[PDB]
């Protein structure tokens, strides 16, 4: 019966997702709003598996490291990792849906395409 | 040192490290406080606590050294 | 060793445009002396004067929407016109207004605007207080002793307000008969004089429909030539023509100059892209849905005659297939929607 | 008591103690410091619970009993 | 010493131990989290002081009183 | 390993034993060792450089101690060797297929089988069947072709001096090979990824 | 360029490197220069005159400093030379074909 309240804008420090070091503005932690904090949250969730660290909550983290190393066949592991990423990302209430398109199998490199739908 | 070990891979830089190091130093201070208090729990290890030990004994006097405090406590009981 | 994963989201841009909803105003102050782009509402530099702040507040609200962008530059009154011209050349502007425009400054502004529109092809519009100039790019709002919210207002103040109102006006909507709730007190002024003033090519305010609104949305251009005509009398049409011109110029500059080779198939792809952009415009109600684009065949013939190659003994299609010497000749059909302010019908 | 005090409970308590524009999120760097401090504080709570019993005359160890009887 | 350390002194000490070019601004979420962690710190120090009190039973009758009397 | 000092040779023997028990469809990279508990500290950049030197090392990753790469000790892979030959996983299956083909040929065809066109066709069928067996496994690609080495047949003719003109190229295959066999085959061993890198929208 | 005075030869080297980085599909005409911050003010008529001379100069176009032309330094073109020979892009592929042949 009650109508759900919109999630307030998430704020956090900012960094280049390649630098991986929080860039700081004139001695003040940078402001990220609307479509900036969710990307940082997704990056944090994907980069580190939770079960490696006891401090993090059990539902947090991703389980893609099991497939890391070429343990099984690429064709099946594509479908498996799609569901793995969907489970690892759908935990955030901000994220609406996850869509994975395909995977590129070449030498010792995998390239894939995934999609995210959000609220703002 | 423990927190940074528990910290994730992307948080391995100094910007993250400073707060964790300061808090670890603070918690080292806290744990040595725990050690001091546990010493205070035992009458033999408690030095400054011997005064209200004697107060529990309901005998009061200015005292020089903690060894004499412990000796007087042992003499008082039994 | 360890190779890592990095993924960054990307969203395709839709309808990238330029010089849209831009308000340029330069004020003479001895305190700020600089340009200030206004992106957030109620952004007031402390250096600005109270009257300048009132100008900004007038520019703030729009009729239907807040104007997309307002840009303010400050410099001393001396040599103000030259520096304003230089700054407006530096950065594109959709509209221009001057708090303290003297007649000579207004004339210089109109000359600069028409010079850009004719030589530089920079389709821009300016708002002027009292100018009878012979160009449609300028706007002449001749309404003296304007009082808005029981407050005295100079002509330039309300011209700036009207420019801000226009910037917030959607193209599918109208500028005519726009009631102003802020304006409460206006001098009495007869209907016949209103008709005469409108037929003079001027913009005025009237009290109609239980409110204070304008009477017509025509250009300041009093004399529309045969090629300009009635549809060029309206600012609403020149606005969309300028928008389409600027968009086509921008996309051509981005894509085809130098980067794209000159070939028949390249020309066909360019025609397809232009047709797609025209379809995008046709989705909007600004123009008609029927349009055609063609290669300028007569220009091809002229290029051949300049080259001296005989036009006989080959198919006309070979002329299109012929090399154009790093040049392109095209033709296109357009028809901008023109519609009615007030109506007149019949009954039985 | 200290059994009630756990890393999750004191973590939520500390999060409430902070009035900040940053929305509380799992895995946040600030949340990382808060969680680490809360974990160590819960360990310290357990130590306090233990030294409850160790300070008593009963349930002593060989060295504890030796000190008491001496 | 549990009573030696108080809320604001250790708060300022923790703030000083932070050695960054980031200016320490009052009312910042960083200052707010330092405040919350120091709140929990004051709680644990006060509880340690209460533990010492309960061990000596100078007031607040306890089971410790009964056992020591026994 | 297990709070015990180990010489380099001891752990190389341990790693060889680990490799022997490694299935081919599985991997050698990032294999965590539960027995190893204590390792000297060594920076990530140093690990990357050492791996790029063609070496095999241990790193502490994913809450465990594992290796970083499964490349060969060969530092300099030539143009014909390349990236797919940098990996021991691929040279292993190449060696296995080579040994199996040599073994079956020695068992069946040398001396015992006559040299004929139909004998060559049956040998090609058998080799194709063995390649299908390998294709059933994920070690190699499922697409492969086997052919008679036509250019070697031409070379044999030129050695014999018989003119190549005025007969069909099929007659060259039907021609006697002087107790010799010339063949051609297409292979492609599956090469796959250790860690990934994708894109999001 | 980048808030710094540069010698003419410095920018000729920069442009030569840019052209070496330019594929044969594209033409160097109307190429924006982000690094360059300012150029001396000059009339567009003089720019067209220099284009007729064949000299290559920068130009401030669309609010950006850009290359006016890819015309060759060849000032005098015979009757049979043609306009395409005035273009470095056109002669470039001819030179490439000559070298390959």
């Amino acid at each position: 019966l009650p109508k759900t309240e919109e999630l307030p804008i998430f704020r956090e420090v900012a960094w280049d997702f390649e630098k991986d070091e929080p860039i700081l503005e004139k001695g003040d932690f940078k402001i990220i709003e609307k479509k900036e904090a969710l990307k940082v949250w997704i990056y944090k969730c994907i980069k580190t598996n939770r079960y490696e660290h006891e401090i993090y909550s059990l539902e947090y983290g991703t389980e893609l490291s099991e497939l890391i190393g070429q343990k099984y066949t690429k064709g099946l592991t594509e479908s498996e990792a799609s569901r793995f990423i969907k489970e690892a990302l759908l935990i955030n209430p901000y994220i609406l849906e996850v869509n994975v398109k395909s995977a590129n199998f070449n030498r010792d490199i995998l390239s894939a395409n995934v999609k995210v739908s959000t609220i703002y | 040192m423990k927190l940074i070990d528990k910290l994730p891979s992307f948080d391995r830089n100094y910007i993250v490290e400073e707060i964790q190091g300061a808090y670890d130093t603070e918690l080292n201070i806290l744990k040595e406080d725990i050690d001091d208090t546990f010493n205070q729990l035992f009458v033999d290890t408690a030095t400054w606590g011997l005064d209200m030990w004697e107060d529990i004994l309901c005998i009061e006097k200015k005292e020089l050294d903690f060894d004499t405090r412990r000796s007087n406590i042992k003499a008082k009981m039994r | 060793p360890s190779i890592n994963i990095s993924f960054k989201e990307l969203a395709t841009t839709v309808k990238e445009r330029s010089a849209r909803g831009i308000i340029a105003m330069v004020l003479k102050d001895a305190k700020a002396l600089g340009l200030n782009e206004i992106h957030e509402k109620e952004d007031i530099p402390v250096d600005l004067s109270a009257e300048n702040k009132e100008y900004i507040n007038l520019a703030l609200m729009g009729n239907v929407n807040t104007p997309n962008k307002l840009l303010v530059y400050v410099i001393e009154g001396e040599a103000d016109i030259q520096t304003a011209l230089d700054f407006l050349e530096t950065k594109e502007f959709n509209y221009l207004c001057m708090p303290k425009a003297v007649e000579a400054d207004k004339t210089a502004i109109k000359n600069w605007i028409i010079k850009l529109r004719d030589i530089d092809k920079v389709k821009v519009k300016a708002v002027l207080g009292k100018v009878v100039g012979n160009h449609e790019g300028i706007i002449n709002f001749t309404t003296e002793d304007v009082l808005v919210g029981e407050k005295k207002y100079s002509v330039d103040e309300f011209t700036s307000r009207v420019a801000g109102l226009i910037a917030g006006t959607p193209l599918s909507q109208s500028v005519t008969y726009t009631k102003l709730s802020d304006v409460v007190d206006i001098p009495k002024m007869t209907k016949v004089d209103a008709e005469s003033r409108v037929n003079k090519g001027e913009l005025i305010l009237i009290k109609e429909a239980g409110a204070i609104r304008i009477a017509r949305g025509v250009n300041s251009l009093t004399e529309l030539t045969a090629e300009k005509g009635e549809m060029f009398q309206k600012i609403k049409i020149v606005d969309t023509l300028d928008i389409i011109h600027s968009d086509i110029r921008k996309v051509i500059i981005d894509d085809y100059i130098g980067k794209v080779t000159n070939s028949y198939d390249n020309k066909c792809l360019l025609i397809v892209a232009i047709k797609s952009y025209l379809e995008e415009l046709e989705k909007s109600a600004l123009i008609e849905s029927d349009s055609t684009v063609e290669i300028d065949f007569e220009a091809q013939k002229s290029y051949l005659k300049s080259k001296g190659v005989d036009l006989s003994y080959m198919t006309l299609q070979e002329i299109k297939e012929a090399n154009t010497g790093s040049k392109v000749f095209l033709k296109a059909k357009i028809k901008v929607l023109d519609a009615m302010e007030d109506i007149d019908l019949s009954i039985e | 008591m200290y059994s009630d005090q756990t890393y999750e409970v004191i973590k939520n308590r500390t999060l409430e103690n902070i009035n900040l524009d940053i929305y509380k999120g799992e895995g946040s760097f600030l949340n990382n410091m808060v969680s680490g401090n809360n974990l160590e504080l819960s360990k310290i709570y357990l130590e306090l619970s233990k030294m409850h019993k160790m300070a008593f005359i009963q349930d002593t160890y060989n060295q504890f009993l030796d000190k008491r009887v001496n």
